[PDB]
């Protein structure tokens, strides 16, 4: 099968946020009838004073927050809490419709000739590439035995029947 | 329904703490487009001439351009308008960055401030949510420093903040408004903001912004981007670096400043150093700049990245663009290192990087001459650099001699006396000009110095080359794809134009040709400042992606109003005349429209009189600079003509 | 007001010892400390000495599907791995999944214990966890580790298959 990788050169970004403009614009209904950076599937983490410019793409949906949130210090830069998470998470507004709260997820401009965010980034911080990768039931049994060992066979049995 | 614009504005009374959203008249849009144009309409019939700058009835308007918030590349400018405490005329100031588009996403086109707040406060906007917050804990804080504290307080990391420094709070006549890598710098609009007890304006927006013709509007947008690529592969041949490409003066990218340091005047616009740019200097400045520049950053939805984050050792990071890189350096006879360090202090304080440097150099000339004594400067340090840091703090606090210098070179010299007016030699309408004292009279720039409502030369020029090509082949090549011209005659003028001989300045181009050129260049700036389009992609650089031929299409598809080339030309003329009428009502006459006496060494009175006479005719004004009743009625400015007669400004017949 | 906890990670102080992987795997063995296995640690260190990359990554949220596109960063001269900052228990990689079953792993901050063990064993002090109060309510749909683990199996193998297997083990 083919996996597509979004290549993001944070060192090339200038924080124009053009990507947010075109992405939300296209996904309007009808297309380009309006725009709204809050509805963008790509969001730029921007702090000029910290020299941080990090384009983030909408990833997976999650119904619950993490028990602990992560916060990095890398190469002198103090990033934001959850600074790199692509999740549509109940802990913030990113990757969620500003009016309904519904989750947003990048689909690489499915159907279109080219990712619009990539196209409007005239400085070339963004590119998408492809590559092929290689795609048993013994894993199931071991996991179930793991679940029985950690929580108990009586607890496991009653949960499955629900 | 409305498009491009939101159709709503905010009316804030800082005296009563009242806030009100009001729908706008769609007719205003058809006549004055937006931004500067509609700002002018508001100031005209709400701010009579009897209103003083620091009077509660004075207005402070924050306007987002008509096309801000749309996918239009580079369209992100804010237009701040008020009555200047320095010039006593109208003052509109432009600011880049991300603030204007955020306002549109919040649902508003303008914010109009009246009255004054007794306590220091800031305005908080979040879509439909609008409230006034206390800002006493922010007193004295720097402009950028203030924004970061607020965004932590409110927990709004993605909110855009426009704030003033201590300079604005203390009503320095050349105090600015700072927002990230952007500044409403000139006119003293920061002084009015502080006078109203308004520390900052915070806005967050997450609403949609619509256009009338979606497919058509994005089409023009892509057309611009494509031109920007092609244009950046074909810079203007044989021009200097910071004039070959698009955008604002790319002085943060180019280390070469030979044209600047050898043609512009150092100190109080005084000294010319013909041979300053040596090898030792060029290497020392490049080293300082490589070490100080962290990243080249852009404004909202623009690939040009003109600004740059500047990090000096032991100092907080600030952002810089264009000519402020040299003004502090050249005014103090120092180096680029000193300039970058003091600019950090000045940006935080919120001072104009043009006037401030000239005011301090003006003060030291007076101290040098003996017009000012050492007793006026107590505890004055020895070093030249230390003296500027010293005087800077004295000004922002209005402390002693700093209280007088805080009024500008004009008013300061007026108060000082003893021949101090002689050293205020670089003012037009009480406003400091660019430090340029050239040799031969320039017929095109003469007009721009005399009539420019912004009273700044860098913000009226652009579309016509500043100098002619020596060889005819170069000209033919240039006019080949010069599609931006309104008329073929602009090509023919540049073809005949030569640096030396029978077709050189000041006698060529002719008086009629000069008037047409000045009218075109000015028209593009007024279109920019109404739509919100950054001049860097329009009226400033040669052969821009935005021009008189596609602009009408952007307006039509974006706002959903009928618009063509001629109707657009007339529109720009309409509120450019209205701005003129505003200054006429405030006492401006032809007498005020003269360059500094020493601006050129070779003057031609008879040619200058013919130039100003002919230009007035083209504009449709009097021989005293006043818009006639005929042209006012033709423009749909009949109410102006009536009030002129009623006020005796114009005679009936 | 509720409490949110933050894992503070100073990757500039990390040395790539991976002592954090040892103790977490050890404590979460059954019974505790009976064995250890970095591949089942809920903290996993991104480590390329030649690139000077040392990044502790804590197991996060479960997802039964991969994204439509994976991201890959270049930041401050360093070329990090694809998905190099993602905390998800994802079917696209082995990180934060049991090497033998495929079950999801998730850091609960050693819930029940006196202190997070990884932090306790990181003597160079690259890790730390702090608390703070917030006003925003917790709208997390809180599912138990038991429930999430069973659901991941049910999606992978089917409810009827999982059920029959369960009744053939108990
Ligand atoms: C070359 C010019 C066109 C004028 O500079 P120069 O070449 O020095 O022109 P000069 O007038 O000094 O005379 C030179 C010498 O030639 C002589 N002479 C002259 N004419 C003739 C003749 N016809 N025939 C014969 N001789 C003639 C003349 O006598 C003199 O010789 P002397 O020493 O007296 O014996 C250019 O530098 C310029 O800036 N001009 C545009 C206007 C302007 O200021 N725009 C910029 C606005 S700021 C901006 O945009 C910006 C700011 C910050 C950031 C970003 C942007
Ligand atoms: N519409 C408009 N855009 C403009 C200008 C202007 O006067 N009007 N000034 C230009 C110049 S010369 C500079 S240096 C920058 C300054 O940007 P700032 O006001 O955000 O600091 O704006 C550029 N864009
Ligand atoms: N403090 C400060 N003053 C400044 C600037 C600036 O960036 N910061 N820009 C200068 C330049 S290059 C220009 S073109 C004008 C911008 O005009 P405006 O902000 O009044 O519209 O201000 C000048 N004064
Ligand atoms: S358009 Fe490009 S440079 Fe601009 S913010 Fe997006 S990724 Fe960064
Ligand atoms: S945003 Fe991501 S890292 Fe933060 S709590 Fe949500 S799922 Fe966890
Ligand atoms: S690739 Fe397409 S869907 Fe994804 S962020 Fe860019 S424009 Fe939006
Ligand atoms: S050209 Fe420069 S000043 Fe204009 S919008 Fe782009 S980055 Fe900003
Ligand atoms: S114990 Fe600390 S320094 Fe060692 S690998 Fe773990 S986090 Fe890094
Ligand atoms: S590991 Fe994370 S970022 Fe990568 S595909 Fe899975 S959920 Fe998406
Ligand atoms: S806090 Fe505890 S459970 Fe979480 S990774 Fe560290 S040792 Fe493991
Ligand atoms: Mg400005
Ligand atoms: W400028």
């Amino acid at each position: 099968r083919i996996v597509k990788t979004i290549n993001i050169d944070a060192d090339k970004c200038n924080g124009c946020r053009a990507c947010e403009v075109i992405c939300s614009a296209f996904h309007a209904m009808p297309p380009y009838s309006s725009n709204n950076p809050a509805r963008s599937r790509v969001r730029v983490v921007r702090d000029p004073l910290r020299d941080i410019y990090v384009p983030l793409y909408a990833g997976e949906y999650t119904e619950s927050e993490c028990i602990g949130r992560d916060k990095f210090i890398i190469d002198g830069k103090e990033y934001d809490e959850c600074g790199f998470c692509r999740a549509s998470c109940p802990s913030r507004d990113l990757f969620r419709e500003p009016d309904s709260g519904l989750p947003l997820k990048c689909d690489l401009c499915d159907g279109e000739p080219e990712p619009l965010c990539v196209k409007w980034c005239l400085v070339g911080a963004l590119s998408v590439t492809e590559r092929e990768v290689e795609e048993k039931r013994t894993e199931m049994e071991i996991g179930l035995e793991s679940l029985i060992s950690r929580f108990g066979a009586d607890v496991v049995a009653d949960t499955v029947e629900q | 329904m409305r498009y491009a614009e939101t159709g709503y504005v905010l009316e804030v009374d800082l005296t009563k703490g009242s806030i009100e959203r009001v729908a706008t008249d769609p007719r205003d849009t058809e006549l004055y487009l937006g931004g500067l144009g509609t700002n002018a309409k508001i100031l005209w019939d709400r701010v009579p001439p009897e209103v003083e700058p620091f009077s509660p009835e004075n207005l402070l308007i924050f306007a987002a351009g008509l096309l801000c918030g749309t996918p239009a590349t580079g369209c992100n400018r804010t237009i701040v308008s008020t009555v200047s405490p320095q010039t006593k005329l109208m003052a509109f100031s432009m600011m880049g960055g991300f603030w204007a588009p955020e306002l549109k996403y919040a649902g508003y086109d303008k914010i109009i401030f009246r009255g004054k707040s007794p306590e220091l406060v800031y305005l908080y906007i979040n879509n439909d949510k609008v409230e006034i917050r206390d800002a006493s804990h922010l007193k004295g804080k720097g402009a950028i420093e203030t924004a970061e504290i607020i965004k932590k307080e409110l927990n709004e990391p993605r909110a855009q903040v426009a704030a003033i420094g201590k300079a604005g709070e203390n009503r320095v006549f050349y105090a600015s408004i700072e927002q990230g890598r952007s500044s409403a710098s000139r006119g003293g609009i920061g002084a009015v903001m502080g006078d109203k007890g308004l520390k900052a304006v915070v806005v967050r927006g997450t609403k949609d912004l619509c256009v009338a013709k979606p497919e058509e509007y994005i089409g023009l947008c892509n057309e611009v981007l494509d031109y920007i690529k092609h244009r950046e592969e074909n810079p203007i041949p044989d021009v200097m670096p910071i004039l070959a490409g698009l955008g604002s003066p790319q002085e943060m990218k180019v280390h070469d400043e030979k044209w600047h340091t050898e043609n512009f005047n150092w100190g109080n616009a005084r000294t010319r150093r013909k041979d300053f740019w040596t090898d030792e200097v060029s290497h020392a400045w490049e080293k300082t700049m490589d070490k100080a520049r962290t990243r080249l950053i852009s404004c909202y939805n623009c690939p040009m990245k003109c600004g740059a984050t500047i990090s000096m050792e032991g100092l907080p990071t600030y952002m810089m663009k264009c000519f402020t890189k040299l003004t502090y350096t050249m005014a103090a006879y120092s180096d680029l290192d000193f300039g970058l360090r003091i600019a950090q202090k000045a940006t935080e304080y919120g001072l104009d990087g043009f006037s401030a440097p000239q005011v301090m150099a003006f003060a030291f000339e007076l101290l040098e001459k003996g017009i000012l004594k050492d007793s006026d400067f107590p505890g004055l340090p020895e070093g030249n650099e230390e003296r500027f840091f010293y005087l800077l703090d004295k000004i922002v606090n209005r402390d002693g001699i700093g209280d007088i210098l805080a009024n500008g070179t004009y008013w300061a010299a007026q108060e000082i006396g003893n021949g101090a007016e002689d050293y205020a030699h670089n003012n037009i309408k009480k406003h400091e000009q660019l430090p340029l004292k050239l040799s031969m009279l320039n017929p095109i720039y003469y007009l721009m110095y005399c009539t420019g409502e912004k009273i700044n030369i860098t913000q009226i020029e652009g579309q016509f080359p500043q100098a002619p090509y020596p060889k005819l082949e170069q000209r033919e090549a240039f006019v080949e794809d010069w599609i931006q011209v309104p008329d073929e005659k602009f090509k023919k003028i540049f073809l005949e134009w030569e640096p030396r001989g029978e077709k050189s300045m000041p006698n060529f181009p002719t008086v009629d040709m000069c008037c047409d050129i000045v009218d075109w260049q000015e028209m593009m700036h007024y279109i920019d400042d109404a739509l919100g389009q950054c001049a860097g992609l329009s009226s400033f650089p040669l052969k821009p992606p935005y021009h008189i031929h596609n602009y009408p299409k952007f307006i039509a598809a974006g706002a959903g109003i009928e618009m063509d080339t001629e109707k657009l030309k007339k529109a720009a003329k309409r509120y450019r005349t209205l701005v003129r009428a505003f200054n006429i009502r405030r006492g401006m006459r032809r007498v005020d429209e003269q360059p500094p006496a020493n601006h050129w060494k070779n003057r031609f009175p008879e040619l200058e009189k013919e130039l100003l006479d002919s230009y007035y005719k083209l504009k449709g004004w009097n021989d005293d600079g006043i818009p006639t009743k005929e042209t006012l009625d033709d423009l749909g400015l009949g109410y102006v003509g009536d009030e002129f007669i009623k006020r005796g400004i114009l005679s009936a017949g």
